[PDB]
């Protein structure tokens, strides 16, 4: 499983 | 370019419409047009720029990963899988080069508030990181160094000028930690950065801002999730 | 065009990869290239063509509907919403024109099995219907007539040459019924067609085929769902 | 609610 980066939300 | 005759305000308006219509390539083109007017972007406008390009490159990364996995598995065969993977790769690199070009030619400046300077340097790190995911050889070493240098400059500013719960500061730290883990093969640096970031945010939890605390607390949870994955 | 130098088999292969990578514009381009080799498409190849173009036009229709709704609501204002709706509309029309062009120049023929002839005439009806969704004035009446005529020819063949549970026959009837309800403003014709189609399929349920019964039963349920919506 | 047409299912 890949590390999670900053999501494309706001 | 193609957005040269359109008013800045109209471009921003259409970017917002394109976001509603889930037309992210259009959204990115409108925001590139707005950037090229040569005025600063507000927080809200930086969001539009970010959302648009992240959606475009996100689709390309996802596609590249599918094809790369088929390719690696097929190397246990005609040229078609490699050819098509290369096609998608070339497009992805094109988008990253566009973004990096905008950042360098228009957006990254010595002036402006801490948020803007950190945000753009974070974005530079991210799009070099996306290039690094598909790079090889000499190109790759250069790209990784460029990513690290952008992130490190952003980190230096954020630690001096922003509270430890600031969502841009947190998101930068999250993304730099992902760089360390996934790109630079430095799990210890990744873990250490993520832990320090999470702990320092908790220690000064009172610095959460009324207009961004939801974003802050979301990134804090993502730091915790990576720490759980990595340990 | 751009696919002229690539072997047919390689284009089919890459269409399948693009489908896996959810790269539907690429998938459509590969399949157009394959069509332009001038050989017939198999059932499986017709599926690739269908899936690709339906995904592309589906995204455009969804976007068009969002923008049209914003536009209508804003007419209860600058030109931006109209301009952008027109941009998306123009692109949608271009995709429909491409599909209709392929159908006319390469795919619709007097020869071939019933499935292929019905499938292509159904597809002609569908893409005229998509043009009709955004058309106005003179152009619209003509487009609607073109859609109706394609569907009706497809229907005539399907009733003579195909079992009443055949998934192409069912899908055609479903789509023609939608045309009647949503485009031609003929709810009674829509209801009547959908009911007849469903009832005749049930009466001859024994004609379900081993290799397509899941598709048949899915379209039968969609007919029933529309009948529930319309009554 | 729009009428449902033939889905884009493989
Ligand atoms: C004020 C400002 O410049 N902003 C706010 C939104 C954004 C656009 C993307 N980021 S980010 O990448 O730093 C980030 C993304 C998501 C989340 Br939940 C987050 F906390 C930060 C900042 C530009
Ligand atoms: C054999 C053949 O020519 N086929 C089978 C698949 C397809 C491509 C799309 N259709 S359709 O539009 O008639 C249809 C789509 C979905 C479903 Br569940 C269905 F039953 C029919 C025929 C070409
Ligand atoms: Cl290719
Ligand atoms: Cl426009
Ligand atoms: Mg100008
Ligand atoms: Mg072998
Ligand atoms: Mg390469
Ligand atoms: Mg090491
Ligand atoms: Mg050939
Ligand atoms: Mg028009
Ligand atoms: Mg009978």
């Amino acid at each position: 499983i890949r590390s999670t980066s900053t999501p494309n939300v706001h | 370019g193609a957005m040269g005759s359109m008013e800045r305000a109209s471009l921003i308006q259409k970017a917002k419409l394109a976001e509603q219509a889930e037309r992210y390539e259009d959204m990115a083109a409108f925001m590139k047009g707005a950037v090229e007017k040569g005025e600063e972007l507000s927080c809200e406008e930086r969001n539009l720029l970010s959302v648009a390009y992240k959606n475009v490159v996100g689709g390309q990364r996802a596609a590249w990963r599918v094809l790369s996995s088929i390719e690696q598995k097929s190397n246990e065969k005609g040229p078609e899988v490699r050819e098509y993977r290369e096609k998608v790769e070339t497009e992805l690199q094109g988008v990253c080069d566009t973004v990096l070009g905008l950042l360098d030619s228009h957006l990254i400046k010595e002036a402006g508030d801490a948020e803007s300077r950190v945000f753009y340097l974070k974005m530079k790190g991210d799009y070099y990181r996306y290039l690094a995911e598909v790079a090889t050889g000499d190109d790759k070493k250069r790209i990784i160094d460029s990513a690290r240098s952008a992130y490190q400059e952003a980190m230096d500013i954020s630690k001096k000028e922003m509270p430890p719960t600031n969502p841009i500061r947190l998101g930068l730290a999250l993304n730099f930690s992902v760089f360390h883990y996934e790109i630079a093969n430095s799990p210890e640096e990744a873990i250490s950065l993520a832990k320090t970031t999470f702990d320092e945010a908790m220690a000064d939890l009172h610095t959460l801002s009324e207009d961004s605390y939801k974003d802050s607390t979301l990134i804090m949870q993502l730091l915790r999730d990576n720490l759980t994955l990595w340990t």
